[PDB]
């Protein structure tokens, strides 16, 4: 039992890396998308921006027109500390593209609503006139 | 000195343990957060497009009182 | 030796940092789970306003 | 602005016009008009946190808006009395939804449809305990996400399905479920890292076999021993496998005991177990 | 370019015209141009840094889009006011996102008036140190989040709400809303491994109670001794709990110093801790 | 309610008007009406689950609307056909694609040409089999990308340009590609710790050079020994150069072997090493 | 269909008509047909690869499009062309971006602005080498975002401005802002381990000090060993500290070489280290 726990959980310690590395691989997926997202947002909001230009044309418009095994043991640590490092690394690039993001849903959720009126008031206006 | 010896792997697996659990979570996450990403292809679609359909009723109706 | 007994902690604070990002990532699928029932839904108004602006165009302009 | 107040002369206005009110024109936008009341009433009902009086109000809003040719932001409104109901202390979350569906579904609005699908049979299985037509939500559900390209929800959805039809007895469908989202799994070598629990879970469940389907179903497994996250699947299982083919439940009980250190077993999982911890002791009593 | 030029021909041409200028129609497309102009000055005072009179400026623009009634975008530039003061020397910081939620409230728009409403509890509390007002928004805040099934939200602004409470001497108050707010995160298993911490709030938050209490609910909380996680919750409280029953002031700031090892504690835990270690010098003394 | 009567209304619809019926007027309204009207039957195809019917419908709807003069929203049907035909069983689901990149590349859509382009190249192999022209696609598309400033998504394409240029037989044009993501990866450190399996790679894929190529990848990696990343990757490179050049057929297979413990291989690792074993028996009994 | 045609077309339209062509009105509409023409065309050209000949014919249509007023949709065209330049054969990357710019600050569009600006600093760097102009926009940049609240992408700016700001020798002038950066990071428990870094730069980054600016800092830093965490940072620190206040370019440039085990040295401690390993030699024997 002592070495079976000595050398089990130093295996642990190995397999401790490639549980905090397979970690990374989850984590790249997620920020690779993450940074992709944010960019295709920016080019989304634009869409709700748009919209919030044109409608207030377009109201105007219908507004005008209707009116050494310890050794190792320890370098295993070692090698978690580098890669909790990392996971630190992530957290951060996790994080700051999440505030970054949440703030501008809020922005979205606006401009959205803002230009929703603006259509049902203008359909509401121009189904009438309809044919 | 045994005793140092023992104490030594109470606290190594206890420290074992933590560790399985927290790699535990990015297996769910790589499922949410791409759950999360398909969510957002369509958004991105829906957008974009609504540009054009909104930028098709702005125009009209600028060349219906000109 | 003593880094083993220390080294569990260099995780558990992870494991922690995790336990927030797991959840910062799901409060964001909430924000645009309902953006996704009122962003889509918006344009969908939209549509009946690309058929009320087209009829305005075939009788005035 | 008193709330029964709308409610009222929203009645007053929601009618076909006749008489000299009729005059010339119609009003397509009488209805609308009272739509907007009851909408203006659901406010303040939403207010006072009265919420079942809210939901009923729109129900009359959509209901009304109906009657006057918009199924789009009909629908919308037949939604927000849904989570009227729902937050509310009254019932009726289920008959707005499902008025809801019909109508994402006629128009042509599947991603969404498929959205409140989900909400639908996860509240007629936590609420009403109906999970016989929950199922039915959920596998239709996830049809609608697996046509809109959205594979990750259409398992989620799979995963309800499979989940909750071997706490049913129907543990053969199960597997064959997780079959099937273990190979649209596969596909997408970002997915190989949840591919496993589904081995697990499948392998576990079991229809009374008594030839191998689990022992083949761990062979499939491509499993390499070094590996971490496929010790959390198949490791316990061979050992499960033993101690039920050696009519030990001790091994077994044991095994279930120590894996529950390096993970934790949830509740799915313990009730299962325990059927099988039954199974054994039953078989050597049979 | 001219702030100074713009605010003046923007008054000059916010005006219900007369005479001539009015003609058959005047109002709207006219102060609009004015909330337009307006919004142009604070912007570049903005970039000028003067902050109160861009803040001022929009509180100008924003209050004259309401004399055009168009509360949505005008509330909406209450919001760029509210961040100007903010980020700003003077105050109104609190006053325009009080004119915000007025609107968003009213208007039916509870999702966007919890979005700010818990802002404004944030200022109200790191600034003007008004806990007892930010509470009250904290948590009415929580119930609109509660109300989308917006969980996760909810739950941020309740443990602000418990957070601060047990600050306020509220520390049955607090425990309680770690009970519900313990109770309605357990279905989720995203949400498990958190629930932890929740017990070790509400077991640590004391109203005084000469027993059980927090006895009774480690006792609640399901434990493993093989857990990890665990041993960051109860497997103190345990010890904490003999060093109080027994009023012994020398085993519980020692258990404190140990556990300051393998998860430290953050200024709250610090702050009831000492609290509690004088409450039982505040027992041996008498 | 009947898609097979609506597919027979649209056809009486979808004609350019002759004689009397057309007058001057054309009927670029009729043309929309029967795209409403396919639409509407596709609709219900894809409730039915007939899929096919779904499709075509989709298809009839689309081509309409291009005669109409609506090339966007057209293309947009053409997506939702190939989402039909996909999760269908007859064919068509590459030509629906064809059809909408077409579209959406003449009209100035890159982003989500590419988006299609991709996902036209991944059901080209793992459907048609036809590696060639997947590559094609797959790096037509990263170009695309690449030029959005996606970086990201670019490399995302090449990765599988490559991945699969070393499975038919293209070592060389493999390990450029793996430069060439290799050297557009270090400008971003959220990629460090990745661009070691890219020298990987690029090391074990061989053109059958007899020189040192290898062996030079392989230095002009930056390692040290602290580092455990770079452990999985050129410390192992090395004993496998040295064992291709020592003709040591068992070394190479032995090492493969020690290997596959600390960083467990997978298929593509596998089929590659087998190839390069295959050199070296061929070179020792020659 | 070429582009070559259309190029053509477009010039042919492109001007302002007078006399008898103009009518009562000449209206903007030519110059948009011509704008519509040349992104058609810029559109091709992105698809042949020719980048030189898309960014310069959407450099047209942007430039045309502001001559119909519209700065708005101009801008962005200006993006388009920007990202055309950038991922070329010529330049211009740097001049459509300025010219983007200077019409989202102007039109009160600094969220975007911002956006567009890091992108700018990004470029001016990597590719014009041109630290003095790519800092001052870093930070003016770093400003908006500050003016937006969002703290991390200011953050995120911040770090670039001091991180190249200490290359620039500007040493001090770095510091300071990783103090501030430093102490806007504490009141977010989500920042926590990150402002280990901070403190690990502020006090490498010596502005010819000779006290202990460095070791004043190191102690504002509340660490305990076993934190890990924080031995990524200190721990070195303290042994600088005493290397540095003895002349004894052997501990140092010792701890930089042990150090470079537990945690790899970017390029920037990497020449940092460096001008601090000459500031002890000069200072030696001098």
């Amino acid at each position: 039992r002592a070495d079976q726990l000595a050398d089990e959980s130093l295996e642990s310690t190995r397999r401790m890396l490639q549980l905090v590395e397979e970690s990374k691989d989850a984590g790249i997926r997620t920020l690779v998308m993450l940074d992709e997202q944010g960019e295709q947002l920016d080019r989304v909001e634009e869409g709700m921006n748009h919209i919030n230009q044109d409608m207030k044309e377009a109201e105007k418009n219908l507004k005008d027109l209707g009116k050494a095994r310890e050794n190792e043991m320890d370098e295993n640590l070692e090698q978690v500390s580098g890669i909790i490092g990392n996971l630190r690394h992530m957290a951060l690039d996790m994080g700051n593209e999440i505030d970054t993001q949440n703030r501008q849903i809020d922005r979205i959720m606006e401009k959205a609503d803002s230009n929703k009126t603006r259509i049902d008031e203008a359909n509401q206006r121009a189904t009438k006139m309809l044919g | 000195a045994l005793s140092e010896i023992e104490t030594r792997h109470s606290e190594i697996i206890k420290l074992e343990n933590s560790i399985r659990e927290l790699h535990d979570m990015f297996m769910d996450m790589a499922m949410l957060v791409e759950s999360q990403g398909e969510m957002i292809d369509r958004i991105e679609y829906n957008v974009e497009h609504a540009v054009d359909y909104v930028e098709r009723a702005v125009s009209d109706t600028k060349k219906a009182v000109k | 030796n003593r880094r083993l007994q220390q080294t569990q902690a260099q995780v558990d604070e992870v494991v922690d940092i995790m336990r927030v990002n797991v959840d910062k990532v799901l409060e964001r699928d909430q924000k645009l789970s309902e953006l996704d029932d009122r962003a889509d839904a918006l344009q969908a108004g939209a549509s009946q306003f690309e058929t009320s602006a087209a009829k305005l165009k075939r009788k005035y302009w | 602005a008193e709330a029964m107040a709308l409610l009222a002369e929203a009645e007053r206005k929601v009618k076909n016009s006749q008489s000299f009110f009729s005059g010339l024109f119609g009003g397509s936008s009488k209805i609308e008009e009272a739509c907007e009341i009851y909408a203006r009433a659901a406010n303040m009902f939403k207010m006072a946190k009265n919420w079942s009086a809210a939901g009923n109000a729109f129900c009359q809003a959509a209901q009304l808006h109906l009657q006057l040719q918009s199924k789009h932001d009909a629908a919308t409104c037949f939604v927000d009395a849904g989570n009227a109901f729902k937050k509310a202390d009254p019932q009726e979350a289920i008959n707005c939804l499902m008025r809801a569906i019909e109508i994402y579904t006629d128009m042509g609005r599947f991603t969404i449809a498929a959205k409140h699908h989900i909400s639908i049979a996860e509240i007629y299985e936590t609420e009403l305990v109906d999970v016989e037509k929950a199922i039915a939500h959920y596998e239709q559900s996830a049809d609608y996400y697996k046509g809109e390209e959205s594979n990750s929800s259409a398992n989620k959805c799979l995963l309800k399905v499979a989940g909750y039809a071997a706490q049913l007895e129907q543990y053969q469908k199960a597997i064959d479920i997780y079959e099937q989202v273990g190979t649209s799994a596969m596909d997408s070598p970002l997915l190989k890292y949840s591919a496993k629990d589904y081995f697990f879970k499948a392998a576990l469940c079991h229809f009374c076999i008594d030839m191998l389907n689990a022992k083949l179903a761990v062979q499939k497994y491509e499993e390499l021993f070094p590996a971490f996250s496929d010790s959390r699947e198949c490791k316990l299982m061979k050992k499960l496998l033993e101690a039920h083919e050696e009519q030990n439940v001790d091994s077994y009980t044991e095994s279930v005991k120590e894996y529950d250190s390096i993970s934790r077993l949830d509740q799915w999982l313990t009730t299962m177990l325990l059927r099988i911890k039954k199974t054994i002791q039953g078989d050597e009593e049979d």
